[PDB]
């Protein structure tokens, strides 16, 4: 049996940590909803 | 139960300790989650119940008490902030510019952070703090580093 609990505020926040890339990847998306790369 | 809007921790006891199976955003009395945490399963917000209402498998998304709210989406140019909450740790933004799903049905955002499983549901936001979708889809690539899709639920 699965509970909640309260995080935080949905908010953007002004000089937050900055990171990860932006790549281009060719995908499939399958009848279970499962990502899969078209290579 | 507690009706705040925000972002929550989806937490079980099904196994040894309190395990943090995924996270949900709370708006206009509706908690929006992907469908691979709940399973579509009930939900317990103190002694309040929450009960499954709309979901689908193959866009991995379910919301409880209502129909889905969240309809912002990525412009396609602005960097974005994933509001990380991992497991035993605090919320944490995470800014940075989506990369690209490219499907036979469409292109689609993408986030390239890595972070545990228990993260999925995090939210995704846009300058005006808007969440134009949720994290935890997605694929591991050449490197063996993991890409969310940002996934959005059509509101109607
Ligand atoms: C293997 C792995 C690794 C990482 C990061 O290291 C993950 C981060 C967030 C979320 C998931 C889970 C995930 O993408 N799906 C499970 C179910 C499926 C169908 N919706 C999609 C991660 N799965």
């Amino acid at each position: 049996d699965m509970y909640i609990e309260r995080a935080g505020d949905i908010t953007w926040e002004k000089d937050a940590e900055v990171t990860g890339n932006s790549p281009r990847l060719d995908v499939a998306l399958d009848e279970s909803g499962d990502f899969s790369l078209v290579e | 139960g507690e009706t705040t809007d925000g972002v929550y921790r989806v937490m079980t006891r099904r196994l040894l300790g309190s395990t943090q199976v995924g996270v949900g955003v709370m708006q206009e009395g509706v908690f929006h989650t992907m469908w691979h945490v709940t399973k579509g399963a009930a939900l317990r917000s103190g002694e309040g119940r929450l009960d499954p209402y709309w979901g689908d498998v193959k866009q991995d998304l379910v919301s409880y008490c209502g129909p889905w709210k969240l309809d912002a989406a990525w412009d396609g140019l602005s960097e974005v902030q994933l509001l990380a909450v991992p497991p035993g740790e605090r919320a944490k933004n995470i800014q940075t510019l989506p990369g690209i799903f490219k499907t036979k049905d469409g292109d689609i955002g993408a986030v390239a952070l890595d972070y545990p499983a228990g993260t999925s549901g995090s939210p995704i936001l846009d300058k005006c703090g808007r969440v134009i979708g949720l994290y935890g889809n997605g694929v591991v690539i050449k490197n063996g580093s993991y890409v969310s899709a940002i996934t959005q639920g059509k509101r109607e």
